[PDB]
RNA sequence: AAGCGGAGAGGUA
DNA sequence: GCGCATGCTGCTCATCAAAGCTGACGGCGACTGCCG
DNA sequence: CGGCAGTCGCCGTGTACCTCTCCATGAGCAGCATGCGC
């Protein structure tokens, strides 16, 4: 059984849709924590469910010494699973450090499950 | 200004080579174009 | 109330005549949309801003 | 990736809009990734196959309307069942009148959804019929539908490379001759624009 | 055999 | 007396930041919605 | 369609000389140095 297929099925069963939000470099984890705290404070867990920042262990070469250092696969971008509602939309937009909903044209757009699978399976 | 241009170009090239979703690469391209515009004539469009 | 208090000038009459707003929440929403560009004009936000 | 020189797009007049005959707002939206642009279109294939396309769209419309009719008949049978269930008796007839009107409104919403789907299909078809180069499509759903169903016989893009392709397909001589002809006979503002 | 750019303030004819 | 752990401290690196700001004015042209 | 009037943006605004002060941060990531326990 292909583990990618298992992850794909698990995502298919999961509720909500995935959206990408632009952030600042070196603030991915901090913005993630801010999102968690703000959502919990306002009790909007019915909309915002999960937050993840993909990472990959790349062999950084310190003068020829290879160390598996965590590098962000997509610098400056965060992934959030939720349902796009006005309350949740405003809450996410107004989180300190969040630049905005990345999307084609002007309206935010939702990634396909294939892309999310490609960027979540363990590879580092 | 040259430093920003080259940094943005390298980031966009790395993102393209990795096969990221087209929307992210479009965002990177928009930022790269704005960077070059700022290099050639700063203040013409937007915030200097 | 505007006529009850501002009832001594004709320019006020002219301004009232071409108003077509006659509404508190309608005016709040209009101001919220005019001031803040690009956001859902919720009544709570309009009446708080 | 290609980029555009700032001098020839944001100057006054816009030297890049005077060449392609495009308003500066359209260039601003296209270049900075806010709208799609149809770079070229083929009319031979479209005009040699329009009959099949119209037939396919009519078939889809007929299928949608038949399904809506089936749903409406099911709703009518449910309403008749409710009428014969407890609405015949007077005591509960007033109470079941609310359910009868609820069924009628369910039928009305079924018709509304069928109408909305037919309207979407007809808008897609009409937009396909009138496709011309250098046309701006803002909403992404319409463009994605067009590229998916009728991706052949038409090509669009977004960004500065779209502008590059437009300039590639530009023919100087024809438009120069057209401008000179308009200069010869004609008066008003169009003369100023042509000059 | 070795360096010399920007910002602000106050003056003279 | 030696090993382990915890807190000042030197070194190092990033550009997408926005809340602050508010006392110039004439000439000339594109242009853009807006009325008719 | 046809005008149309306002509105917004960009351009320009004298010459030569003298003296003084100041010029990015914050937070992270090792690198020890000292105290405590066996
Ligand atoms: N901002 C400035 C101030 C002064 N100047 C120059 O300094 C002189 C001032 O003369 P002045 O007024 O001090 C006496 P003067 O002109 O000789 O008239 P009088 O003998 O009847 O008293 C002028 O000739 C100017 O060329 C300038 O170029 N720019």
């Amino acid at each position: 059984v292909d583990p990618a297929a298992a992850l794909k099925a698990e995502l298919r069963s999961k509720p909500g849709d995935w959206y990408v939000v632009h952030s600042y470099a070196g603030y991915e984890n901090k913005v993630k924590a801010n999102l968690e705290t703000r959502v919990q404070n306002l009790d909007v867990g019915d909309y915002i469910f999960q937050v993840e920042v993909p990472t990959e262990e790349v062999t950084e070469i310190k003068n020829g010494q290879r160390k598996q250092v965590n590098r962000k696969v997509l610098p400056g971008y965060i992934l959030v699973r939720m349902d796009l509602t006005d309350d949740s939309w405003a809450a996410v937009r107004n989180t300190p450090g969040v630049t905005g909903f990345v999307g084609a044209t002007s309206r935010p757009s939702a990634l396909a499950l294939d892309d999310v699978v490609k960027f979540l399976l363990p590879r580092g | 200004l040259y430093r920003r241009v080259i940094n943005r170009n390298n980031r966009l090239k790395r993102l393209i080579d990795l096969g990221a979703p087209e929307i992210i690469v479009n965002n990177e391209k928009r930022m790269l174009q704005e960077s070059v515009d700022a290099l050639f004539d700063n203040g013409r469009r937007g915030r200097p | 109330q505007i006529v009850e208090r501002f009832g001594f000038s004709e320019i006020m009459r002219s301004t009232l005549e071409k108003d077509n707003t006659v509404g508190t929440d309608e005016a709040l929403l209009d101001i919220y949309r005019k001031l803040r560009p690009g956001e859902p004009p919720t009544k709570e936000s309009a009446q708080t801003l | 990736a290609p980029v555009t020189h700032i001098w020839y797009f944001k100057g006054v007049p816009s030297r890049l809009g005077y060449l392609l005959d495009l308003a500066p707002k359209d260039l601003e939206k296209i270049i900075y990734f806010a709208a799609y642009v149809i770079t070229s279109v083929d009319e031979e294939m479209r005009h040699n196959e329009l009959s099949t396309l119209e037939a396919e769209m009519a078939v889809e419309r007929k299928a949608v309307e038949d399904q809506r009719d089936g749903e409406l008949e099911a709703r009518a049978q449910k309403l008749e069942a409710d009428l014969a269930e407890l609405e015949a008796e007077g005591a509960k007839a007033d109470a079941r009148r609310k359910v009868r009107d609820g069924g009628e409104r369910e039928m009305r919403q079924i018709r509304d959804r069928a109408q909305r789907e037919l309207d979407r299909l007809e808008d897609i078809w009409s937009t396909f019929t009138k496709l011309a180069p250098k046309q701006l499509i803002v909403d992404e759903n319409l463009y994605r539908e067009l590229v998916d169903r009728y991706g052949e016989y038409f090509t669009g893009a977004m960004g500065a490379e779209s502008i590059q392709k437009l300039i590639e397909n530009f023919d100087i001589d024809a438009e120069a001759e057209s401008l000179r002809d308009v200069i010869r006979n004609g008066k008003g503002q169009k003369k100023l624009r042509a000059l």
